[PDB]
RNA sequence: AGGAGGUAAAAUUCU
RNA sequence: GUAAAGCGCACGCAGGCGGUUUGUUAAGUCAGAUGUGAAAUCCCCGGGCUCAACCUGGGAACUGCAUCUGAUACUGGCAAGCUUGAGUCUCGUAGAGGGGGGUAGAAUUCCAGGUGUAGCGGUGAAAUGCGUAGAGAUCUGGAGGAAUACCGGUGGCGAAGGCGGCCCCCUGGACGAAGACUGACGCUCAGGUGCGAAAGCGUGGGGAGCAAACAGGAUUAGAUACCCUGGUAGUCCACGCCGUAAACGAUGUCGACUUGGAGGUUGUGCCCUUGAGGCGUGGCUUCCGGAGCUAACGCGUUAAGUCGACCGCCUGGGGAGUAC
């Protein structure tokens, strides 16, 4: 699960101060953050079934909690992805 | 789960007094204090404190008789994924008219006891003998 | 209100957990027992039992197990009533409609100890006579001469006496035992915890519902 | 007084 | 659960369902009012053909729909919150969780020799087979493959299948503790996706043991077997298929609620390390068992007891999990 010195990182910018570590705006960069760095991991190896079934749990969650601020706090959203990465 | 509290708090009771206990604690919502109130009313129990906070907590006692429970029957009839409402008219008389039916109207929640001599109706929430 | 020394609660970890409400115990594991409800357990208990010594009442002793086995038998055979000493025959209440027929040969034989043939015919009728009469006295003074439909009884452990706790919950008589920290109480109208187990112990039950009853109304 | 290892081979059918 | 019936397992769209407080609307819900709901038919009370069937007057009934006006507890919508369901951060814990590479040690087989001599092997008993080029036995040395004795245990781990020597690299999950942030972000899930023992298939590589097929020895009435001498596929690796098992606990997932006893195992908070502690409190887990459940067997806080959300499935044996 990446680093325990890493994440420090990213709870700034995304978050209004440190140990704010609970806005779905930073799960979301963990959790991105984590698996991108992760797909490497399944580059090589790639017959490691089952770490991969801990990978979508990040990926559902991820995609689970960045639809529920879709709800709430519009282009709260549209301020995050583009300011990460991802919306294909 | 914490899906239908009515019929978790019915249950609490249920196999509560059964079981044979004191009283029960239990979460409160401004609902299961409303029909809390009508099982006072009606001396299936004794009384109900609200026990609150900002994280409320309605306990409330016993009632036995001989050796026995006085809540000889409590079920849950209308419920979440099968709403039940019915007409003035047309209400249940629970064993008959010895016990009672626990119904929200537009005016509280209230008894059928109640609901009839009172001349309206709403949602039937539990049958309670 | 101790009036009983050295007893306390008894036995260890097998404890009915229906029989919290009363038993304040841990210590060593060995959990003792809330005294100040077994003597109230006791004028209530010890009490009425004289509303119906005082109807001429019947009561009957009930002690088993080769422990103080013939404690019991003493006023016992006086007071008011009688006891049963070596095991409990399966409903001789229950099924009084016989074995109550078996005092008979008792009393017939035993008038018969002493009274027309005690030696006339052969010597070897000897023993194997008398071995009938020494077989059943130690297991039915239970009855000598009784008279009516022995209403309550009295059984030192609640549960030892399985049998005749639940023969009588199934004829009607009254209860009136002891429950130590395993046996169940449920069946027992009459329940009086304390221990079912010390010589010194069950003695003072045994003494204090001797007496009490003794005083019918004269 | 525990463990261990070795002691029966094949042999069908019944309006 | 065993009678027919829980998808082998998980992830998730739709949908169903949803904590808790204030307002707000009046959709659902409830009350009334008006309209309408043809007549005949059924029903109630009458009338009439000699009675009856039948005809007939009047009523009730037509369990309903619409509109206007209200009531606003419960459900829903809108609004704003709340932190307890839920997730995030922190320091750690144990683990055969998964993937990669590495290496050890014992044995079987084989290759080369040394010594050594007529037997070895095998079975119920045999024989096939192996041995006079020398077997079996023994010693030394060297190949190669597969599997990890002891630890090891009603032990742990995983969603299930399933995972056991040692070593580092990558990685998953579970759990504990304090506090910090989030503020219902949930549960379930037809469709859909993926995982999925063994045998089996493809391409090649590998091949010590074992062993379908096949062969020879027995056995037997027969012996396409069971037993014995051999033995190929395969069992091993790589990459891609296949997608089924008594894939079982024959018991779907989540949450809440109800006496107990022995434990096993892994945490952690407090108190003379004052023990290999004293006193607690978490997660998982094995046996016994109350109430209750059960057709009975049995289940029994890890339910098959008490409830609620949602899904899957059964409707007599066959035909048949077959045909199209
Ligand atoms: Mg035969
Ligand atoms: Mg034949
Ligand atoms: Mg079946
Ligand atoms: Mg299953
Ligand atoms: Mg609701
Ligand atoms: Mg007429
Ligand atoms: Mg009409
Ligand atoms: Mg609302
Ligand atoms: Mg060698
Ligand atoms: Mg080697
Ligand atoms: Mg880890
Ligand atoms: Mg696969
Ligand atoms: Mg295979
Ligand atoms: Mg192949
Ligand atoms: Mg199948
Ligand atoms: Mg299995
Ligand atoms: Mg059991
Ligand atoms: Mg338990
Ligand atoms: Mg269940
Ligand atoms: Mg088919």
């Amino acid at each position: 699960s990446l680093s325990t010195e890493a994440t420090a990182k990213i709870v700034s910018e995304f978050g209004r101060d440190a140990n704010d570590t609970g806005s779905t705006e930073v799960q979301v960069a963990l959790l991105t953050a984590q698996i991108n760095h992760l797909q490497g991991h399944f580059a090589e190896h790639k017959k490691d079934h089952h770490s991969r079934r801990g990978l979508l749990r990040m990926v559902s969650q991820r995609r689970k909690l960045l639809d529920y601020l879709k709800r709430k706090d519009v282009a709260r959203y549209t301020r995050l992805i583009e300011r990460l990465g991802l919306r294909r | 789960s914490m899906q239908d509290p009515i019929a978790d708090m019915l249950t609490r009771i249920r196999n509560g007094q059964a079981a044979n206990k004191a009283a029960v604690t239990m979460p409160s919502s401004k609902l299961k204090v409303a029909i809390a109130n009508v099982l006072k009313e009606e001396g299936f129990i004794e009384d109900f404190k609200v026990e609150g906070d900002t994280k409320p907590e309605l306990e409330l006692t016993l009632k036995y008789f001989q050796g026995k429970a006085v809540v000889e029957s409590i079920q849950r009839v209308s419920r979440p994924g099968l709403r039940i409402y019915k007409r003035k008219d047309e209400l249940p008389k629970v064993m008959a008219g010895l016990g009672i039916a626990v119904v929200s109207t537009s005016k509280g929640v209230m008894t059928d006891r109640a609901a009839r001599q009172a001349g309206l109706g709403g949602e039937i929430i539990c049958y309670v003998a | 209100m101790l009036k009983a020394g050295v007893h306390f609660g008894h036995q260890t970890r097998y404890w009915n957990p229906k029989m919290k409400p009363f038993i304040f115990g841990a210590r060593n594991k060995v959990h003792i027992i809330n005294l100040e409800k077994t003597v109230p357990m006791f004028n209530e208990a010890l009490a009425e039992l004289n509303k119906i010594a005082s109807r001429k009442g019947k009561i009957l002793f009930v002690g088993t197990k080769r422990a103080a086995s013939e404690a019991v038998k003493d006023a016992a055979l006086s007071c008011d009533q009688f006891f049963v000493n070596h095991r409990w025959l399966g409903g001789m209440l229950t099924n009084w409609k016989t074995v109550r027929q078996s005092i008979k040969r008792l009393k017939d034989l035993e008038t018969q100890s002493q009274d027309g043939t005690f030696d006339k015919l052969t010597k070897k009728e000897a023993l194997m006579r008398t071995r009938e009469l020494e077989k059943l006295e130690n297991s039915l003074g239970g009855i000598k001469d009784m008279g009516g439909l022995p209403d309550a009884l009295f059984v030192i452990d609640a549960d030892h006496e399985h049998i005749a706790i639940k023969e009588a919950n199934n004829l009607g008589i009254p209860v009136f035992a002891i429950v130590d920290t395993n046996s169940d109480p449920d069946g027992v109208d009459f329940v009086i915890p304390g221990n079912d187990d010390a010589i010194r112990a069950v003695t003072l039950y045994l003494g204090a519902v001797a007496a009490t009853v003794r005083e019918g109304r004269s």
